[PDB]
RNA sequence: AGCUUUGCGCAGUGGCAGUAUCGUAGCCAAUGAGGUCUAUCCGAGGCGCGAUUUGCUAAUUGAAAACUUCCCAAUAGCCGUGACGACUAGUCGGCACUGGCAAUUUUUGACAGUCUCGAGACUG
C-alpha cells in the first residue's frame, strides 16, 4: 500500500522488498558460469547439452531450430508483459 | 474420482486459457488438491502451486 | 539460401524416404517401380564431404494417387539393410512461414 | 396443393465408450435361443475370438528426436606527442596516440514535482 514517492528511492525499494522483487595474500574473487553469448546463464542441463554439441561439433537441427525460436519467442513475450471483454460481455 | 474430476476440470480450464496468461503460480485452498493438479497438469509445469493456508 | 528444390519443382506428390541404413539404397532407393515414374527426380540426400546419408531422402512420384497406394502398399517394407517407411514431404520455405504467421495470430 | 409414417444415405450437433461398439469368420439360429418371467405364456438371440480405428499439435528424453548442405575469417571527438608540406624561435591541414578529458563558459546534465488562464505562479 506504499505508493511511488516523488525525489525518492526508498519507496520503491519498499514496494519491490513487499511485492517480493528482492603467495601474495588475498581472497579469490572468482565466480565463473556459462553463459550463452546472447548473454541468457544456459541451464545446467542446457549447458551440457551445449558441451556435448561442442564435443560432437554438430549443432541442433531444423526441426530443434524451429521449436528453440518458438519457446525463444514465447518466453520473450511472457517477460514483456481479458479483463474488460469478460466485463463488458456480463 | 469426483475430486480428481474438478482437478482435470481445472486443468483443462487452465489450458483454454493461453500460454502467455497462465496462471504462474495456482493458489489452492484445498490442502490434498495439490497433488491431482499437479498429476493432471504435469504436461504444464509452468505454474507452481503454492499454499495458502488462509483460506479466503 | 538452398538451391536444390529448383531440380524438383513438378507439382508431384513428393514423400520422406527416410530412418534407412547409412549405405542401405544408396543408388537404387528409386529402382522400385511401384508406380509409373517411381521416385521421379528424387534421391536420398546424405552429408557432404563424409561419404555418409543423412537418412531422409528425396521420394517423390508424379503421380499423387499411385504414391499414395504405393506408400500404403510399400509403408516400412524391405529395403535393403533397413526396411523405412514413406511420409508426406514439408516442403515449407519461408514463403510458407509467412503465410503460416499471418493466418496463425490473427 | 402442403405435411408425414419405417425411416433410409449424406452432412452438423449431443452423448457414450471395456459391461460397451463391431466383425464374430467357431456354433445354434425365423423349420423357436431361452423360463421364476409370458407359463395351454412369449417367441430372436446366446455361447467363445479380437481390438476401439484416422490425423495434427505441443511438450519429453537424447549430443543429435529428422524433409535437400556445412563449421570458419578483415570486408562488401579534443589537448599534448614525431617528422613530413607551407608561411615569417612562432603559425596551419592531414598521419597514429606512447598520457589525460565526472570541479563554474559547451558532454557525464540544478533537475524534478504542483497549480491557473501559448503564458504565468508555488515548492523540494
Amino acid at each position: 500500500e506504499e505508493p511511488i514517492v516523488n525525489r525518492g528511492l526508498a519507496a520503491a525499494l519498499l514496494l519491490c522488498q513487499n511485492k517480493g522483487l528482492l603467495k601474495d595474500g588475498y581472497k579469490p574473487d572468482v565466480k565463473i558460469e556459462y553463459v550463452d553469448e546472447t548473454g541468457r546463464k544456459l541451464t545446467p542441463k542446457e549447458a551440457f547439452r551445449q558441451l556435448s554439441h561442442r564435443f560432437h561439433g554438430k549443432g541442433s537441427g531444423k526441426m530443434k531450430t524451429e521449436r528453440r525460436m518458438k519457446k525463444l519467442d514465447e518466453e520473450a513475450l511472457l517477460k514483456k508483459m481479458l479483463g474488460t471483454v469478460a466485463l463488458l460481455q456480463e | 474420482l469426483a475430486k480428481w474430476k474438478t482437478a482435470e476440470e481445472v486443468a483443462a480450464l487452465i489450458r483454454s486459457l493461453p500460454v502467455e496468461e497462465q496462471p504462474k503460480q495456482i493458489i489452492v485452498t484445498r490442502k490434498g488438491m495439490l497433488d491431482p493438479l499437479e498429476v493432471h497438469l504435469l504436461d504444464f509445469p509452468n505454474i507452481v502451486i503454492k499454499g495458502s493456508e488462509l483460506q479466503l | 539460401e538452398d538451391p536444390s528444390l529448383l531440380e524438383w519443382d513438378a507439382d508431384d506428390f513428393r514423400i520422406f524416404c527416410g530412418d534407412l541404413g547409412n549405405e542401405v539404397n544408396d543408388d537404387i532407393l528409386a529402382r522400385a517401380f511401384s508406380r509409373f515414374p517411381s521416385f521421379l527426380k528424387a534421391k536420398v540426400i546424405r552429408d557432404k564431404r563424409t561419404g555418409k546419408t543423412k537418412g531422409y531422402g528425396f521420394v517423390s512420384f508424379k503421380d499423387p494417387s499411385d504414391y499414395v497406394r504405393a506408400m500404403r502398399e510399400m509403408n516400412g517394407k524391405y529395403v535393403g539393410s533397413r526396411p523405412i517407411k514413406l511420409r508426406k514431404s514439408m516442403w515449407k520455405d519461408r514463403n510458407l512461414d509467412v503465410v503460416r504467421k499471418k493466418q496463425k495470430e490473427k
